[PDB]
RNA sequence: AAAUAUGUAAGAAGUCCUUGUUACUUAAUUGAACGUGGACAUUUGAAUGAAGAGCUUUUAGUGGGCCAUUUUUGGUAAGC
RNA sequence: GGAAUACUGCCAGCUGGGACUGAGGACUGCGACGUAAGUCAAGGAUGCUGGCAUAAUGGUUAUAUGCCGCCCGUCUUGAAACACGGACCAAGGAGUCUAACGUCUAUGCGAGUGUUUGGGUGUAAAACCCAUACGCGUAAUGAAAGUGAACGUAGGUUGGGGCCUCGCAAGAGGUGCACAAUCGACCGAUCCUGAUGUCUUCGGAUGGAUUUGAGUAAGAGCAUAGCUGUUGGGACCCGAAAG
């Protein structure tokens, strides 16, 4: 032989892990994020963006819109530690958010196969788009200068102090 | 196979101590004490402000 | 002290008042009261420097 | 024979019978903490009310921790701190106030810093940094059968009881304090409120007797 | 073997066992025996008392065959007979059958007594006995005849 | 830091698993490593421990040295073991029908036994017949009766017996032994 | 005439009651020493701790020391 | 005169943010909430989601950066030393063998043990087999002439593992190997004492002694092997001025 042998071998089924007291509770989201406060995205492709705050999903995320119509924001959802909660707040009441979900946001994950090389959206989510903002735009004008309030972008000027602000 | 501490993880101070319910539940912390009136003599007070 | 050991055992065994032979370290002192009847506390002050000589 | 529930039920139902005794028993001490305080806190004030001065009993119980490291200690110092399980620096031990050990206490006091325990202090040492010695192995207590597997033979049958039997100075106090584990405290959280410890509490520094001040040192190193 | 030494083990120690102070000499005390009454005098006394001076008389031209005499003890006087008939004399414990022990012949030249011998009669040749020997053969009922 | 009061990682200092190679003593090894943990009896305790002596701390037991511990009050018919050699001697004219548990046998010592209608028995035979000891009676040989003892402890007025080659007159028998020469040890 | 150092003791190999031995001792069954029988047990003779206690054999290296607080000699003093 | 607050202390009062950790691997235990079913933060982390699936993470290596790092060996109380050896590289280079021994350990036999000087034999320096001797041990003590180990269950006492009897147990009793202390007995030497007797000068029974031995008191040794230690040998290696 070139190696002689292990005289004693190990065994080679795996075993169970044990009874794991893991459960699962309800998040508490923190008491500033109440539906129809408005919002500032922190991250992703629309931060900096004001928007406004709808519903809590299943899946701990927060289902905000912009209005799509206001600032180009569609109906998405956001992590709850990526947004600033701002106490500026218009009402949702009139508006129909139970139809929204987890599955409502399906990607269809691509396969492996699928190559992007070189280089639309579903009919049903423009037209839930338009149902919810009429609503909700009808709302905003109650409040001056709230169309104009979310439709331009946030940032830090010379001399601002987040610890300090007030949103 | 690992020590879990007492005065936190209320489950293990139930565990160790039965009477924490009751403690708890009373409010045995925070026990009021009855008013006394009772005044110390002349003489404390003199000897205490003596210069 | 072993003879006075063996008659205390003896005569305390009789009624059996857990007899307690072992000696004891000086333990310390009990609560007590401290009148001022004809005790009032009397001040007292540290003294100047002096010669004495 | 099959042993799961005929034998089962009677094991948990022993476990209830001795689950009411704690109760009862730690509703007494309770009950006898409570009265203690209240008859020392009204006999100060009666004594003043009557002219007199309310002397109170001297201290029974201290809680020693060793402030000095281990290099450069002379022998009979030494020899002390291992007499009194001191081996270790931040390590604590309580000791019964008597003659014979005051004066041990006085050959040690450069490298302890000691006082008078409260029930605060003492039952959240015991609580978080209680350890059995079990077999001449270090054992967390953890649970009241270990206690009472062990301290059981002098009536000590929860971590209440053996609490109780320090605070109090009871008939079987050697035998619970040498059951216990040194103490193996950690640094204080905040400091040592010196800028330097090797000097007397009275001169400034961190050893000696500070009477009731230790509580806060020791909570702080809990 | 040279495998299982300690000099195989103090390969890459600088002195190998000896000491950086020591540092193994020829003979740092003296060859062989030097210094009895000397240098070496305390381990002579504590462990050798007696190594000097001389004691006695002196013999020229000792044969040990004059004192050839190996001893031995009453407590066996029965090794000597076979075992195979040994158990039927002690059965047939009377005289007239009593067995003929010639120590000369196992290559004795004294019988000493330490004592207990069964109480079969026995007829015991030899050369030279002690006292007590004899006595205890005269009590089991043997007898002693001296050989040479 | 530790002000360690004793020495650390220190070994007992007793024998256990004997350093003997022979298979079949490792057998009695693992057959009383099992009866001392799962019998709670002193007496295979006190066996197992015995298994692990070396050849001096084992002397052989001679055949009478057996039959006066059978002389003892109440002791004849007990089964005696012997963790080690037992050895015959001629000095002894009878001897008692009894069993004898022991390591070995010499030949004398195995006929003296059996001819007086004796048994002689193994260790394992024994376990199997009293798995805890049962009216047994262990024996030793004596230790202190070696040669190498006499030498252990030489030093002035002990009577030490020197470690000498060759003895006789003019051997170690002068200054030093005699108060006519010098002094006396 | 201190302080600091230092010896001993704080029990079962003990205490108590009665009587056995002897060639020592006594004016003397008086002692001395060792005993038989009987009574007294985990608070069985202060505290604290004991990490096991006790015992043996054998052999290595070492046998130039130096420093610091304190006591101290010589020397003016010295990293003497 | 009535309150408040400070300060100190307690709560088995509530609650927000941050950090590091996730060890173990069917169940068993101690608990908590519910009438029950059952559930739980109760003897150690799980659930959901994303991007990537490749040098991206990662290992190696060179460089740069921040902080740190004096040349190794040696004698010495003290070495980076203005103490000594070392310009560099390859190869060689220093506790070995033997005779006789001590302690320990392993092995076989055991009051015995050692076949190997030699003889027989052989598949020929092997292997196998064997007689008489002899070595050591089984008796010591004396300078020697000499003598030479049981009053007694091979003794008494104090401990003593284990075993046996009773006891549910704790404990009580019996027996107690090895071993430890002690008091005795026996053997040899020394100093005494000196019976029956007699080649009347030999013999040495009997009984003692703060004397002595490397002794006895139901034997342990012999043989082989290993580490370690000792001695003589060149003796761990290299080194004189000499004769």
């Amino acid at each position: 032989t070139a190696q002689q042998a292990p005289k004693w071998y190990p065994s080679e089924d795996v075993a169970a892990p044990k009874k794991t007291r893991k459960a699962v509770r309800p998040q508490k989201l923190r008491a500033s994020l109440v539906p129809g406060t408005v919002l500032i995205l922190l991250a992703g492709r629309f931060r900096g963006k004001r928007v406004v705050y709808l519903k809590h999903l299943e899946d701990n995320t927060l289902l905000v819109t912009g209005p799509f119509k206001v600032n180009g924001v569609p109906l998405r959802r956001v992590n709850a530690r990526y947004v600033i909660a701002t106490s500026t707040k218009v009402s949702v009441e009139g508006v129909n958010v139970e139809k929204f979900n987890v599955e409502y946001f399906a990607k269809e994950k691509l396969t492996k196969k699928e190559k992007k090389e070189a280089n639309e959206i579903k009919t049903e989510r423009v037209e839930d788009q338009k149902v919810v903002d009429k609503a909700l735009i009808a709302e905003i004008k109650k409040t001056p200068l709230l169309k104009q309030y979310l439709s331009a972008s946030f940032s830090l000027k010379n001399g601002d102090k987040p610890h300090m602000l007030k949103f | 196979v690992l020590k879990k501490n007492p005065l936190k993880n209320k489950q293990v101070l139930l565990r160790l101590n039965p009477y924490a319910k009751v403690f708890a539940a009373e409010k045995l912390g925070s026990k009021k004490a009855e008013k006394t009136g009772t005044k110390p003599a002349a003489v404390f007070t003199e000897t205490l402000k003596h210069d | 002290r072993v003879k006075a050991n063996a008659a205390k055992r003896a005569e305390a065994k009789a009624q059996g008042v857990a007899v307690q032979l072992k000696r004891q370290p000086a333990q310390p002192r009990e609560s007590r009261i401290v009148s001022t009847e004809g005790n009032v506390p009397q001040t007292l002050a540290p003294v100047p420097y002096e010669t004495f000589i | 024979a099959e042993q799961v529930a005929a034998e089962r039920a009677a094991r948990k139902a022993a476990n209830k019978e001795k689950r009411a005794i704690i109760l009862e028993r730690n509703a007494a001490y309770q009950k006898e903490y409570e009265t203690a305080e209240r008859n020392i806190i009204q006999a100060k004030r009666d004594a003043k009310a009557a002219g007199s001065y309310y002397v109170e009993a001297q201290h029974k119980l201290v809680f020693v921790v060793r402030i000095k490291g281990i290099n450069k200690i002379p022998p009979k110092p030494r020899k002390v701190l291992q007499l009194l399980r001191l081996t270790r620096i931040n390590s604590g031990t309580f000791v019964k106030v008597t003659k014979a050990t005051l004066e041990l206490l006085k050959l040690i006091e450069p490298y302890v810093a000691y006082g008078y325990p409260s029930y605060s202090t003492i039952r959240q040492l015991v609580y978080k940094r209680g350890f059995g010695k079990i077999n001449k192995q270090r054992v967390p207590l953890s649970d009241n059968a270990i206690i009472e597997a062990n301290l059981g033979k002098y009536g000590i049958l929860s971590i209440d009881d053996l609490i109780h039997e320090i605070i109090t100075v009871g008939p079987h106090f050697k035998q619970a304090n040498n059951f216990l584990w040194p103490f193996k405290l950690s640094n204080p959280s905040g400091g040592w409120g010196v800028p330097r410890k090797f000097k007397h509490f009275i001169q400034g520094g961190s050893f000696g007797n500070r009477e009731e001040f230790i509580n806060k040192l020791v909570k702080s190193m809990n | 073997p040279s495998r299982f030494t300690k000099t195989r083990k103090h390969r890459g120690h600088v002195s190998a066992g000896k000491g950086r102070i020591g540092k193994h000499r020829k003979h740092p005390g003296g060859r062989g025996m030097a210094g009895g009454q000397h240098h070496h005098r305390i381990n002579m006394d504590k462990y050798h008392p007696g190594y000097f001076g001389k004691v006695g008389m002196r013999y020229f031209h000792k044969q040990q065959a004059h004192f050839w005499k190996p001893v031995l003890n009453l407590d066996k006087l029965w090794t000597l007979i076979p075992e195979d008939k040994r158990d039927q004399y002690l059965k047939s414990a009377s005289k007239e059958t009593a067995p003929v022990i010639d120590t000369l012949a196992a290559g004795y030249g004294k019988i000493l007594g330490k004592g207990r011998i069964p109480n079969v009669p026995v007829i015991v040749k030899a050369r030279f006995v002690s006292k007590l020997a004899e006595e205890k053969i005269r009590a089991a009922g043997g007898v002693v005849e001296l050989i040479a | 830091g530790i002000d360690h009061t004793s020495k650390q990682h220190k070994r007992s200092g007793h024998r256990t698993a004997p350093k003997s190679d022979n298979v079949y003593l490792k057998l009695l090894v693992k057959l009383y490593t099992f009866l001392a943990r799962r019998t709670d009896a002193p007496f295979n305790k006190v066996v197992l421990k015995a298994l692990f002596l070396s050849k001096i701390n084992r002397p052989p037991v001679s055949v009478s040295r057996i039959a006066r511990a059978l002389k003892q009050e109440g002791a004849a018919n007990k089964t005696v073991v012997v963790v080690g050699t037992v050895t015959d001697d001629a000095r002894i004219f009878e001897f008692p029908k009894t069993t004898v548990a022991a390591l070995r046998f010499t030949a004398g010592a195995r006929a003296k036994i059996v001819k007086a209608g004796g048994e002689c028995i193994t260790l394992d035979q024994l376990a199997v017949r009293a798995p805890k000891g049962q009216n047994t009676l262990i024996l030793r040989g004596p230790r202190n009766s070696r040669e190498a003892v006499r030498h252990f402890g030489m030093g002035p007025h002990k009577g030490k017996a020197p470690r000498i080659l060759s003895t006789g007159r003019k051997f170690e028998r002068a200054r030093g032994r005699r108060r006519s020469k010098g002094f006396k040890v």
